[PDB]
């Protein structure tokens, strides 16, 4: 089914039509808290807000608002937190969320500067000896080490809660070559990165939900989570071919608006899942073939 | 404000 559908849609040049139908059929729920006048400076884009029903709340009497949503894929048995790229005044709120939700990993799919414009604050330290202290939420964040590859970087960060005196290791999975409104260089380089996240244990149910972000926390981020989710379903279902990508994406859109921003991201998502299915079907060797193909040197 | 889609 899935692979035949990709064919017919490509044959038809109907990607745009298919993607527009998704847009038209997506959920609409209220975002009243996001829209409160006091939260204007907590929102990067006017047109990207969390639904009230799925918003992550900060453990704060002051103002519990962050632009972040919990995507809870019931059949897949995986949750993700999708958030915007934090603003200069929200970096503290970001790491407070990571802390309160017990996340292990943060997946960043954007750069801080894209096409000449600041898309995301510099929310993590670039140098070991220049740790960050978030005064408002009483957190400290230290770069321990990093592993730079050709198209992504993995960082080991230590997050300390200054109130409770506890520390946690956070893994930062940063895809540094995925353009805004664009797609990865290939399914293999995408999968190699996704499988690296998976193998780190950051997506395990013993931790809180991964935080996945881009600039808005919907386009690239949507692409990443939809692939992962579909590949999970492929592995759980009696029939691996029953996975309907369009349905899985409308399901995710119940939780955060606007996931997958272009038709070509939608198409890439299908490519990824189709290729990724070789692993799921049992051929655990193809991981090594993605690694080599991705040119991570 | 800025708009992500556009
Ligand atoms: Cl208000
Ligand atoms: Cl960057
Ligand atoms: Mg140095």
């Amino acid at each position: 089914e899935m692979e035949k559908e990709f064919e017919q849609i490509d044959k038809s040049g109907s990607w745009a039509a298919i993607y527009q139908d998704i847009r038209h059929e997506a959920s609409d729920f209220p975002c009243r808290v996001a829209k409160l006048p006091k939260n204007k400076n907590r929102n990067r884009y006017r047109d990207v807000s969390p639904f009230d029903h799925s918003r992550i709340k900060l453990h704060q009497e002051d103002n519990d608002y962050i632009n972040a949503s919990l995507i809870k894929m019931e059949e897949a048995q995986r949750s993700y937190i999708l958030t915007q790229g934090p603003l200069p005044n929200t970096c503290g709120h970001f790491w407070e969320m990571v802390w309160e939700q017990k996340s292990r990993g943060v997946v960043m799919l954007n750069r801080v500067m894209e096409k000449g414009s600041l898309k995301c604050a510099q929310y993590w330290p670039q140098k070991e000896e220049k740790e960050m202290i978030f005064e408002d939420t009483n957190l400290k964040l230290t770069l321990i080490s990093e592993d730079i590859k050709s198209y992504y970087t993995v960082r080991q960060l230590e997050l300390e809660n200054l109130t409770t005196q506890e520390t946690r290791e956070i893994l930062h999975f940063h895809y540094t070559t995925w353009p805004d409104f664009g797609v990865p260089e290939s399914p293999a380089s995408f999968l190699n990165f996704l499988f690296k996240v998976r193998e780190s244990g950051s997506l395990s149910p013993e931790h809180g939900p991964v935080v996945v972000h881009s600039s808005a926390g919907i386009g690239r981020s949507g692409t990443f989570c939809l692939a992962d989710t579909c590949l999970l379903l492929m592995d759980k279902r009696k029939d691996p071919s029953s996975v309907d990508i369009k349905k899985v994406l409308l399901e995710m859109r119940k939780f955060r608006m606007g996931l997958i921003q272009t038709a070509d991201q939608l198409r890439f998502s299908y490519l990824a899942v189709i290729e990724g299915a070789k692993f799921i079907m049992g051929d655990s060797s193809v991981q090594d073939q993605w690694k080599e193909l991705s040119h991570e040197d | 404000g800025p708009l992500y889609d556009e």
